[PDB]
Parts: structure tokens; sequence; C-alpha cells
């Protein structure tokens, strides 16, 4: 019997139901396997105890493959963080973390706070941060963000904490880790035998924080709800150093792949990704995602061989190294298939962090997948509430886009492939990441129905694989880009005056819109009047959606200088946000010229992504 | 039938439109992205 969607997911659900993630979640907490940095052995022993499980699930295929690549550790020297108060000096915190890609240097200065380090935060102080240091609270923006934003004001040096308010740990002396380039991958290696910062930076205590907080003065603001202790700026009489000493080295990696080869079209692929590696036990961080690796792989392995799943495309897995650094064991990979892996690989689905939390059920993607991601919530249920997911029909109009730190960010903007990454999590953080407290002790402590949860999050994921390999067709919404062209469109004609000005017209943007919009109709209309038996009529239709999202990266620019090249979702002049943050300032910070070459150029990318949805020249 | 087939009529009218101000447009923008926004393609 021909297997239908409500079979697979009627299958899928039975399987999920007996499944036990907590068992393997608790495992990856085994002193064999924490800690785990990247290149360290027991991030090894993991890699290889993951290999020898996709061997056991009969995959079609596992593999290695490894990257040797510099990254930045603790010296043999102490980092430190001393007060100055001349005739005397007095350590507070030699601190037990770290944050990769600081600059190796010492410091001395004035200490000044900035909140969470936003653009804003900065504007709204009332002490200039040029030649001080900074001390800031982890959260809101990536470490790389703060670190940037600080930099570009002339701080010497940045410090960050965790405050009880926002990340309430009863230990006020845990460290952490994390990292401050600006991008992914690896940013030093050379192409023979770049977001970095040019200052030290460094995590501390709540507990040291505290006591800089004792030599400082002022109170913070209240609409910062931080802690009491806050202060805003040292004493005349007392002055920081910090002193951070890291050095680089050489690591290997290993990323582990398994595949099930599609039984139509095995060389266009879905790809499924966790990171494996850590600082600290990583349970939250890793571990979850790691263990929904496992159990999809083996779950769908046993779908194929004993329940009749034919999946037509293939479904690759993959368990990622170097994760904490900034994707870099993912982004190797990616470099690797530049210009071409989009023409393979159709979605990335990422597991990282799926669990921190019951409240709420957040997702952030390609608008291509949109329509995916609905389906699944109407047909998955909350592991708390008993409710189906989808209870807004609007959605889709409030989801943020995918930030640099999560590791489906690169598949999107750097290699042009539709991807997707979702947690049910709380609205605040989980506290623990990057901590020695990432314990599963920890994690089923918050969580005790964290087996149902995760039970939850591998369902999502499930259906996702099977809605993206069960048909003939794929389950890809190009005409999704026809709202996100048109609001663009939108924030461009409020400055239709200014551009008057400049005697400039819209009418081929305009016209290359519209030339978009007609030609995702046309390519609808295909789909409907195909075939769906022809293999050969549904692999070119197909084939033509696959490339949808890489057309949208820029042609325009070198990914070696901007690797985020995609026009909605990535980095750069090139962007069509960083066309309107230009045009906004001509209200001479605006710059002319600029903004000519960057109409020029999205225009001819709009126009290009449209004459490219055309089948044949002759349409 | 796909949303941008459902929302064509919107679209044209913001084309017409377009076309008659250069020789504002807002309202017929708005029509077309409602359009879009509410329309579930399954
Ligand atoms: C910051 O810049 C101002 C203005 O140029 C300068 O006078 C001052 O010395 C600088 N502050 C420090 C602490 O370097
Ligand atoms: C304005 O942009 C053009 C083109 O990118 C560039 O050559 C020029 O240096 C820019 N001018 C300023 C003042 O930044």
């Amino acid at each position: 019997s021909r297997l239908y969607w409500d079979d697979l997911k009627r299958k899928l659900s039975e399987k999920l139901d007996s499944t036990d993630f907590t068992s393997t979640i608790k495992l990856l907490n085994e002193n064999s396997y924490v800690p785990r940095e990247a290149g360290s052995q027991k991030d090894e022993n993991l890699a290889l105890y993951v290999e020898n499980q996709f061997r056991e699930f009969k995959l079609s295929k596992v593999w290695r493959d490894q990257h040797f690549v510099k990254i930045q550790v603790k010296d043999s020297a102490q980092n430190s963080v001393i007060i100055v108060d001349g005739r005397l000096v007095y350590l507070v915190e030699n601190p037990g973390g770290y944050v990769a890609y600081s600059k190796a240097a010492t410091v001395t200065g004035k200490l000044v706070h900035a909140n969470f380090g936003t653009k804003k935060d900065f504007e709204d102080l009332y002490t200039p941060v040029n030649g001080s240091i900074v001390i800031v609270r982890a959260g809101k923006i990536t470490f790389a963000e703060k670190v940037a934003n600080a930099e570009s004001l002339n701080a010497i040096g940045v410090l960050i904490y965790m405050d009880q308010t926002k990340f309430p740990i009863v230990n006020a002396e845990l460290s952490f880790f994390g990292h401050a380039h600006l991008g992914t991958g690896d940013p030093y290696t050379p192409g023979f035998p770049s977001g970095l910062p040019n200052i030290p930076v460094q995590t501390i205590s709540r507990a040291a924080a505290e006591k800089l907080f004792g030599n400082m003065e002022g109170d913070c603001p209240s609409d910062w709800k931080t802690d009491s202790t806050c202060r805003m700026v040292t004493s005349e009489s007392k002055n920081v150093k910090l002193t951070v000493s890291n050095v680089l080295k050489e690591i290997k990696i290993l990323n582990i792949f398994g595949v099930i080869k599609g039984f139509v079209e095995p060389d266009h692929y879905v790809v499924v990704g966790a990171q494996r590696d850590a600082w600290g036990p990583g349970a939250a961080k890793s571990g979850v995602g790691t263990a929904l690796l496992l159990k999809l792989a083996q779950m769908f392995s046993d779908m194929v061989l004993k329940d009749g799943f034919q999946p037509s495309r293939s479904i690759i897995f993959a368990s990622w190294s170097a994760g904490d650094f900034g994707s870099v064991g993912a982004t190797e990979w990616l470099e690797g298939y530049l210009s071409s892996l989009h023409l393979k690989a159709f979605t990335y689905i990422n597991l990282d962090k799926a669990v921190l939390g019951t409240s709420n059920f957040k997702v952030s993607a390609s608008p291509l997948l949109y329509t995916l991601i609905e389906k699944t919530m109407q047909n998955v249920k909350h592991p708390v509430t008993g409710q189906f997911l989808y209870q807004d029909s609007n959605w889709a109009s409030k989801v943020e886009k995918l930030t640099l730190d999560n590791a489906a960010f690169p598949f999107l903007a750097y290699s042009g492939i539709p991807a997707v990454s979702f947690c049910f999590c709380e609205d605040t953080d989980y506290p623990y990441l990057g901590t020695t407290m990432d314990t599963y002790k920890e994690l089923i402590e918050r969580i005790p129905e964290l087996n149902k949860v995760a039970r939850a999050a591998a369902e999502v994921a499930g259906q996702f694989v099977i809605k993206l390999t069960h048909d003939v067709e794929l389950n890809l919404d190009y005409e999704r880009y026809n709202s996100q062209l048109l609001s663009f469109v939108r924030d461009l004609n409020q400055y239709r005056a200014d551009i008057k000005e400049m005697g400039l017209s819209l009418q081929w943007l305009y016209s290359a819109r519209g030339d978009f919009f007609r030609a995702t109709s046309r390519l609808t209309t295909d789909f409907g009047n195909a075939e769906k038996t022809d293999r050969f009529v549904m692999k070119k239709l197909n084939d033509r959606v696959m490339r949808v999202e890489y057309h949208f990266l820029s042609p325009y620019v070198s990914p070696k200088e901007s690797p985020f090249r995609h026009v909605f979702w990535g980095s750069g002049s090139h962007t069509l946000p960083a066309l309107l943050e230009n045009l906004k300032l001509r209200k001479g910070a605006f710059n002319e010229t600029l903004f000519r070459n960057q109409l020029a150029l999205a225009t001819w990318t709009i126009q290009g992504a449209a004459n490219a949805l055309s089948g044949d020249v002759w349409d | 039938e796909g949303c941008a087939s459902r929302c064509m009529k919107y679209n044209d009218e913001l084309e017409k439109c377009e076309a008659r101000m250069m020789s504002d447009c807002e309202q017929e923008l708005e029509d077309l992205l409602y359009c879009l926004d509410h329309c579930h393609s399954q």
C-alpha cells in the first residue's frame, strides 16, 4: 500500500509516543562527553558515538567531514580584572570563562555602564565612553554586536556580566563563555599555508560586577529594570584594569553526517542539523539538539526500513562542531560548496536550543518555509496545554528574522538555502547557557515534562521533513516574497519626495516588483497544470523552485568581503534595509552616490530574480 | 489558485495607479498587502 500524508503523520506520532528523549540527554551529560569544547578529546568521543549510532540505525551512508580551524582559548596566564585606587591595587576576579576572539591586551581606565550595549543604550548615556572600559549586561544582542558598538565609540575594553534580574541564578560567582566575532566561520585562517574585535572583552561573574559597582557612582535608570546594586561610572579616584591573554590554537573538528537516500530524487536533500560542542556541559545548548538529531535519524530510518516510508528526496542528518565559536563547522561545510550547494540542498532545519521552556512556541525562517510552518502548527499540539500550535492566523507578519548566532543564519544568508529554527521557550532567556550549570539536572528541574516537550520539538521537525520529502512537489512558498517586496516598496515610498529631489524615479523598481509578482503566478499555474506522475516535468519545476532563495543573494558583492549576501536577510550595504537606513539620513551623514548605486543594484537583483523564474528563454 | 492569482486584481490596480502617478497609491498598496497577508494558499 502506497502511504499518504495521513498515514505518515500517524506513524510518526506513534513512534514519538514511545520515544525516550531524556535518557539520551542524560547520556550526553555523562563524564565521557562533558565538558566538550570544540576539537577536544570529549567532543571527538561524542562525534564517534554519534557516528556509530548512525551506523546502528542503518542510514544509507554515514561519513565524516573534517576541518582544521583556528579558535581562541585561554592562555596559561590568567585573565584578570583589577581595581586601581596607585597607592593600592587589588584583584577583583580571575574569571573562569572568557570571550573567544577578544583582542589580547591590557587596558586601564574609567568603567562606564552601557546597559545591554545596544546603539540606543550608548546614545542615552550621559558619560562619553571614549577611552573608557564599558560594562554591559548579557542579553538582547550578541556579544559581537556589543563589542562592535563599544568600539565604534572608541571604548578601550568591554566587560560582560549576568545581572540577577534578567538571569536569576543563585550562584553569584558563576563564570560564562561566549564569542565576539561579528560573523560565522573561521575568521583567521588564510587561503594559503573580518568582524574581529580590536579591544579586549571579558566575561565576569555577578559577584565581580557587584564589587565593581561598589567602586562606582550614580544609580542606573529604573527603565533598565536591573538590580538595585547596579551603578553607572567609576568614582574619580578609581580605575579598572582589564588583562586578557587568550591565545589562538589550531584544532581538528569533525562534522558527522548521515543520509537516508531519496527514492526518486536522491540528489536533492533536506538537511537537519545540531551543534555538538559546548564550553562546559552544554545540556540545553548542545545536548537537546544532539538528542533530537539522534532520535529523528533513528525514527526515520525505522520508518523507511520497516514501515514503508519512501521519501522522494534525501534526508541528511548533520552533527556540527565549533558551533559555540560562531557556527564554524557548519560554515566551513557551506564554504566548500560556494555557488552550488543550493542546487542540492533545498532546506535546512536547525535543532539547536529547541527546548528552553514551555510557555511559547517561536519560529524564525525564510518566508519560503512559512506555509510549511503554518500547516505543521495546525497538526502539532502544545506539550502542556494540548491546544494545536496554530492559534494566530496573522503569525507570519510577526516573525523575527534569523540572527547571526543561529546556525540557520548562514545557510540562508550566505548559501541561499531556505532555513528554519524553532523552540519551545519562555519570555526570559535560559539562564545557564554558556555556563557550567547547563546540566541535565538543571534542565529537568526547570522543565519536569522535558520528555513531552522534546517529543513536540521532534514532531515539528519530523513533520517538516515528511512534508518536504514525501510528495513529487516541493512545499516551498516562493509567492511569500511578493509580500516581502511589497513591504519594502512601502517603506521606500515614504521617501518619494527625497527621490524626486535627487532626479530619480522608482519606475524600474516598481516594474521589477510587478515582474516578480506575475512570474510567481505563472510558476504556480505551471505546477497546477503539470502531470504529477511525469518524473521529468516535476524535476524541472522543482529545480526551478530550488533556485528562488539563491537569486536574492546579491551577485554584486564578494562573499569574502560580505559573506551575508542575501538582500533581505543578510548584512551590509547591499541589503534592502541598508538602502532604507542610508535614505533615512537625508533628513551629510547621507551618501547620495551610495544611494544611487544601492537603488540600481537592488533593482537589477529583483529584476534578475523575476527573469530567473521564467522557464525557457522563449517564455 | 495561489495567492498571487487571488490578489491579481489588486496588483493590477496598483500598477495602473503607479502609471497615472508618473505623469500617491498608498491605498492601492495597502489593499494588495492586506490581500496577500490574509491569503492562505493551503
Ligand atoms: C574623549 O574624547 C574627548 C573629546 O575629543 C577628549 O577630550 C577626552 O580626553 C576623551 N576621553 C578619554 C577618557 O580619553
Ligand atoms: C559615498 O559612497 C561612495 C560609493 O560607495 C564612496 O565612494 C564614497 O567614499 C562615500 N562617501 C563618503 C563620504 O563616505
